[PDB]
RNA sequence: UGCGUACAUUCCUUAAUAUCUGGAACGAUAGAUUAUGAUUAGGUAGUGGAACAAAAAAAAAAAAAAAA
RNA sequence: GGAUGAUUGUAUAUUAGCGGCUAAAUGUCAAUCAAACAUGCGAAUUUUAGGUUUUCCAUGAAAUCUAUUUGGAAGAAGAGGCUUGAUAG
RNA sequence: AGGCGCGCAA
RNA sequence: UUGAUAUAAUUAUCGUACAAGCACUCAGCUAGUUAUUGAGAGACACUCACGAGCCCAAA
RNA sequence: CAAAACCGGUGGUUUGUUAGUAUUUAUGUCAUCAACAUGUCAAUGAAAUAUCAAUAACGAUGAAACUUAUGAUUAACAUAACAA
RNA sequence: AACAGGUGCCAGGCCAACAAGAAUCCGAUCCGUGUAUUCCGUAC
RNA sequence: UGGGAGCGAAGAUAAUCUAAUAUGUAGCUCCGUUCAUGGAAAUCAAAAGAGCUUUCACUGAUUGUAUUUAUGAAACGUGAAAAAAAAAAAA
RNA sequence: UAGAUUUAUAUAAACGGCAAAAAAAAAAAAAAA
RNA sequence: UGUAACGGUACAAGCUGUAAACAAAGG
RNA sequence: CAUUGUGUUAUGGUUCUAUCGCAAACCAUUGAGAU
């Protein structure tokens, strides 16, 4: 069929983050105005943060309900309220990349799971449950699970949960660029300092001759001077 | 002064193209006749009257060399676009834009006119008149066999990390090379 | 719902489309040169040492602009290179002067030059612009090349003596012109029109 | 047609007068305001 | 009830149509192309009767029949639409009515101006 | 493919005629183009024949040449005198369309009178320009005197 | 239109009934009125001339 | 031996765009308009030239006489 | 006209359109049934035929020929070519 | 990258 | 008033026809749209740029 | 031949001043289904926290009123007043 | 000139908790965010 | 979902009509869209070479199929985008 | 996140043969989705 | 999730659930 | 050149638009946090 190509083009226009940045160059003008914008329906349900109403916090034990990790149990490490997504320990191991540090050639790590695909676990029955916040007379808050009526254990602490995020380090290094030459990366502090002194003279010398063994005198820079 | 728009059907006195003949004396429908490019009536189309000509449509399919006139070559030499102290090659012609090489340059002379300069030139082909005119003043015409990849590497070696080794010709190209040598 | 039967239904409706057109880059280059010439002729060009400021206050920059251009200037385009011709103090000061617009040398257009009445250009940016304008034809390939390692023309060789003597003699013979039909028949026998569209 | 002719005549009658008000301009108020803004545009930075 | 418009679909379809329309190409007639050859002096064609009965033709007529000829000027408008990618730019003789280029100018002491 | 059709004749590609440059120290003035509007001259030029070519040599084309700007020949059978000027500041627009007819005066006498007419018009124009400059200076003097008060 | 709308409504002043204010009928009536004027303005010269002729004939007789 | 009768580029005002009306002329800081220059100017289909269509946008709505 | 009978009447059901039912009339299937109606970015077409909206000006046809079943479709023919101003005052 | 054109004279 | 004078309009048609079709009247809606694609081919098709050269796609 | 980020919080820009708007039932059908009813939530007014006084007249408020303010707006079309 | 909202209508300096004019003159009948002139704030 | 899978028409072009086009389209059922499709050669090519897969432009409306109508993002190739192969014998 | 929060929307599928009644003894019993 | 039926609330195109618009001052 | 008509004006008839809204993208800042 002779329409698949144009259909794919117009559909990619729906995902394009137009306008994209464009570097000016002499006698060249951007095509961004000619690129059309994506079309969307603006009358939709308002944003919500489902974690607030579900009483789900980092450090809670949850079970993945659907997908290739069905039945797997892990501790929540991160919650995105805007995306209503959750990172679960050892689940959705989808993001693999060249190792930015020491160890094996490749490293893989979790990816967010939508909060609706996950459920809190009852401490006694260990099945999907619903957690409600109750308040005592003094104002102490207690999270109670529907299935057994048990109080939720305190979330695992950030100190225990912490792990480095190697994908962000990989992204940082990639943004920096390809690896440097070993010779270029070798430090040369003495010659660098010589060049830095020369650069100081070049930038702030106002075109005075460089010092020599014959005349090492110090040339006084001129001030801007007021108009009179 | 630009051109005024000539929208139709906006009054009787407008100088736009008329509508009355179109309405009354023209066939109705999208195509105003049969949907075709060949129809001329009940009679056969001219092309179907005429017999088929396989040579005509095989000539188009034949792969052809880029022609270069010795007059153009002379003008470039005189203006200095090519250096006659060294062998002038297809790459030199391409880079001076005397001729852009796709399959190879072929020299042709006009009216058996003489050539004034002694030159050594490598090309893919050349007419007998061009060869005689070049050699009459001490010149030299060279033909180096090159496959498509070899010609690409000869014109644009800078696109190759490892240059390829020239390949041997087939029977047709051996015939052509020996004919050129003759 | 059909044309002539419902309000909002059209036979030839307006359609979304791209309004951009095409123009020859050579025409754009020539237009830039003409715009610079026009600004010089009409006295709407000023050359500045640099746009480096020691204060970020808008009022000081406004006073400098008023001193240079007067109190009746409609608008100005401030052209600089970006690195050592201007500084962040200037970028801060000009950020709220709605009558002036900052541009780099890469973004100079006939449109900008026409839109903004005055053109205030640093010497560095002016030289950068002149270089770009003068070297554009070479970059776009509008000038001849010489197929030499240096890229400059090579010496023109001399002609081999007697290279056209036979042709001259043949012309001298034919110039009698009394055997016209005989020569015509000889040419008809010798030569053949080609049926190809390219070449001889 | 008649409506367009009438609207054009009224616009020609009002658009050329400075200092009008919203109640005087009616349906032509945004057009009149834009026209006066354009006329002022030349006074900026004198 | 109101007739609400599906702008997403309408605009997507409009963009698709626009892109296709502005990327359309030329088209030639694969059958018409096979009977003709374009040369520097005009379109050429074979002669009907080449493949027919010819026992009653003389030698002159047979030579002409097996030769070739040019497409008549009356049939060129067909090519404009059947073979768009192959254009023959017609070149008639120049028509210049300036009296100074005429042979009678040699009998005048000057030109007309 | 944009193939330019070519014409061949006698084993050569036919081209439009084209002549070389013949330097001339002083090219003489042309015979007026107004003569080509006459029926006799039009037929002479349109008939490429021996009789036309002999009548061309018998015709005295030099008598129609005017050595005066603004005076020349008209198919009327008269000498046309023209003089056009536009002065917006003084609101003065002049267009002379004078005719000196051969039937009325004579070929040569009409020519002479037309030439004299054009010369007088030029002289009057010069004098008027001088007077306008003088009057303008006087007007400036009056305006300055008024502003003195 | 053959005649401008304003001219039509100005010419149909003083006419009878709908011809004064309805464009469809006013157009036809104004067309006829101006056509009659065009023809009769060309014709009236000889109608005046015959009147002069008759007056002169009576005076001479 | 007469006369009636239809026709005015006689007067006055406009127009001419598929290369031949003077004009390849006279002007020229952007054409003022030809006074005994010519042809002339009914028109369906078709074709062509010009003038409007009161709006919007644009970074050009004060160097303008006299009066204020 | 029938009115102890192939009678009349009644709740809820069955047969569905490239079809059903039909003591057979192309009768009837929600009153246009020789093949129901609703919906369909299946976004039906038309050698006939209805309309097609400012003005001024320049130029200006034909109802003919070939061939095809075609007052249709194809080609040709059909204009702008040229001229129309003069003194032995 | 590619496209068109590239004298038939001298 | 009186004298003279004049067979609404539109379309098709050989045919300037209310025994031909539409229209009470009026308001608004209501029909030659567009070559990032084609072109000047003896029934008409302009205009700038560079010039033996000219253009510069995706990015 | 010149020049050389991740998860929360807070605002702004663009989409979009250049584009459009979509949530409730009156009415049809056996049903599938079809289909922009009724101006606006709103007397008028910027303000009613300006509608007071009052059988009537003169008064009050208001820029404008017992009213071209105690709903506005063509033509066709409806009625009057004045005029030779 | 998009130096956003509101204030009787077009307000950078009247309100809007962090800058800056109750600025002056001229306005048929009330008002003016209007015309003209001018001062001030602005890394907004 | 003019993306992918299954089944699968006619009105329209061919001036009737058949093929072909429409079109592998509409309706119907099922996937649910870059965390996807697909995929690291028993590949393509020439006697030189390229190097999984994917996207864009050119080659080109070319070579093709249809042989009255039309269809055809062909293959190799060229210029770009993106770049990846495979943590992994247990602990 | 102080509490409370009726009824309908035919749901053992947070689950696994298909197949009426969200899942019905074997067989009869039949499938392009 | 979304929607609706009834009920309460100015007998309603709003809000709301028999606690039907409000607890924030508890061993 | 009517009191059965016309001219001029007036009063009716008449289309109804008052933002109850504004990222899922990008820019700039700022906490926690990693290096």
């Amino acid at each position: 069929s002779r329409y698949v190509k144009v259909y794919r083009k117009v559909m990619n226009l729906q995902r394009r983050k137009t306008p994209l940045p464009w570097t000016p160059t002499f006698l060249e003008f951007s095509k961004e105005p000619s690129v059309p914008f994506p079309v969307r329906e603006k009358l939709q349900p308002a944003p919500i943060d489902l974690s607030y109403y579900l009483n789900m916090e980092v450090g809670d034990l949850v079970e993945v309900l659907h997908g290739p990790d069905c039945g797997r149990q892990g501790v929540v490490l991160s919650i995105s309220k805007k995306r209503n997504t959750v990172v679960v320990d050892g689940c959705n191991m989808k993001k693999s990349f060249w190792n930015p540090g020491v160890g094996a050639s490749l490293v893989t790590q979790e990816m967010p799971i939508h909060i609706t695909n996950v459920a809190l676990l009852d401490p006694v029955v260990k099945r999907p449950t619903r957690v409600k916040r109750r308040f005592m007379m003094n104002g102490e808050c207690v999270r109670i699970s529907k299935l057994s009526g048990s109080a939720m254990p305190e979330p695992v602490s950030t100190s225990a949960l912490r792990q480095p995020n190697l994908y962000q380090e990989y992204l940082r290094q990639k943004a920096l660029g390809p690896p440097l030459k070993a010779s270029y990366a070798r430090p040369d502090p003495l010659h660098l300092k010589i060049l830095q002194r020369l650069a100081r003279h070049i930038s702030w010398g106002q075109g005075s001759p460089l010092p020599t063994a014959e005349n090492p005198r110090v040339n006084s820079p001129e001030p801007m001077a007021l108009r009179r | 002064k630009r051109k005024s728009k000539r929208r139709r059907g906006r009054g009787d006195k407008s100088n736009a193209k008329g509508i009355r003949w179109k309405h009354v004396h023209q066939q109705a429908g999208r195509y105003k006749g049969p949907r075709s490019r060949t129809f001329e009536g009940g009679k056969l189309p001219l092309y179907r009257r005429i017999p088929k000509w396989p040579d005509a449509w095989l000539a188009r399919q034949r792969k052809v060399l880029e022609p270069l006139n010795l007059a153009k070559l002379r003008t470039f030499i005189e203006s200095g676009r090519l250096d006659t102290r060294f062998t002038i090659t297809q790459r030199h012609l391409n880079d001076s834009r005397c001729v852009k090489v796709k399959n190879g340059v072929s020299l042709f002379n006009v009216n058996d006119y003489p050539f004034p300069y002694k030159i050594s030139i490598e090309v893919a082909g050349a007419d007998q008149s061009s060869i005689d005119a070049i050699r009459r003043v001490g010149g030299e015409v060279i033909i180096v066999y090159r496959n498509r990849l070899n010609l690409r590497a000869h014109i644009k070696p800078y696109k190759f990390e490892v240059l390829p080794k020239t390949a041997r010709p087939n029977l047709e190209m051996v015939h052509y090379l020996e004919k050129m040598r003759a | 719902k059909a044309p002539g039967k419902y309000v909002g239904v059209k036979a030839h409706p307006l359609r979304p489309h791209d309004q951009r057109i095409k123009i020859n880059k050579r025409l754009l280059w020539q237009g830039l040169k003409i715009m610079l010439s026009a600004k010089f002729a009409q006295g709407q060009i000023t050359v500045v040492d640099h746009f480096n400021l020691q204060s970020h206050k808008t009022k000081h920059c406004v006073r400098h602009l008023r001193r240079l251009l007067g109190r009746k200037c409609p608008s100005a385009l401030l052209v600089h290179e970006g690195t050592t011709d201007v500084n962040d103090n200037f970028r801060y000061a000009t950020a709220h002067i709605l009558a002036v617009r900052r541009e780099n040398v890469e973004g100079i257009n006939v449109y900008n030059l026409l839109k903004y009445r005055q053109l205030v250009i640093t010497e560095k940016a002016l030289l950068k612009l002149i270089y770009n304008i003068q070297t554009y034809p070479e970059k776009r390939g509008w000038l001849p090349k010489y197929a030499t390692p240096d890229g400059k023309p090579a010496p023109a060789p001399e002609k081999v003596e007697g290279w056209d003597r036979e042709w001259r003699q043949m012309k001298e013979r034919e110039r009698n012109a009394k055997f016209s039909k005989a020569l015509l028949r000889e040419r008809i026998l010798k030569w053949k029109w080609s049926d190809e569209t390219k070449g001889a | 047609h008649t409506e367009s002719t009438r609207r054009k005549q009224q616009y020609a009658s009002i658009i050329g007068k400075q200092g009008l008000s919203k109640k005087r301009c009616g349906i032509h108020w945004p057009r009149y305001r834009r026209r006066h803004k354009a006329r002022r545009a030349t006074k900026h930075k004198a | 009830y109101k007739p609400v418009i599906d702008w997403v679909k309408n605009r997507i379809n409009a963009r698709m149509r626009q892109y296709r329309k502005r990327s359309l190409k030329k088209k030639n007639h694969s059958k018409v192309i096979q009977r003709f050859k374009l040369t520097r002096f005009g379109w050429q064609r074979l002669r009907s009767g080449r493949n027919g009965e010819k026992e009653n033709l003389t030698h002159k007529q047979l030579k002409r029949t097996m030769g070739y000829t040019f497409v008549s000027r009356d049939d060129l408008w067909k090519f404009r639409f059947q073979l768009p990618s192959h254009i023959l730019r017609l070149r008639d003789a120049p028509i210049n009515r300036n009296p100074n280029i005429r042979k009678i100018r040699r009998s005048l002491p000057s030109y007309f101006g | 493919q944009r193939v330019v059709q070519k014409r061949r004749h006698q084993m050569r590609i036919l081209h439009p005629a084209q002549t070389a440059y013949v330097p001339v120290e002083q090219r003489p003035p042309p015979i007026p183009h107004s003569l080509t509007a006459s029926s006799t001259v039009k037929r002479l030029l349109n008939n490429n024949t021996v009789a036309a070519k002999e009548a061309a040599k018998r015709i005295n084309w030099g008598a129609y040449i005017s050595h005066q700007r603004g005076v020349r020949w008209h198919p009327q059978g008269a000498w046309r005198v023209q003089f056009s000027r536009r002065n917006h500041e003084r609101n003065f627009f002049v267009r002379c369309e004078c005719y000196f007819r051969v039937g009325t005066y004579g070929f040569q006498m009409a020519k002479d009178l037309a030439i004299r007419y054009r010369q007088r018009l030029e002289k009057e124009w010069e004098e008027l320009q001088e007077q306008w400059t003088k009057l303008d200076i006087l007007e400036a003097e009056q305006r300055a005197k008024y502003k003195e008060k | 239109m053959q005649i401008p709308r304003d001219v039509i409504f100005e010419v149909v002043r003083g006419f009878r009934g709908r011809s004064r204010n309805c464009i469809k009928i006013a157009r036809v009536r104004a067309m006829k009125a101006l056509l009659y004027s065009s023809i009769m303005r060309r014709q009236r010269q000889r109608r005046y001339r015959v009147f002069w002729i008759g007056r002169i004939n009576a005076a001479g007789r």
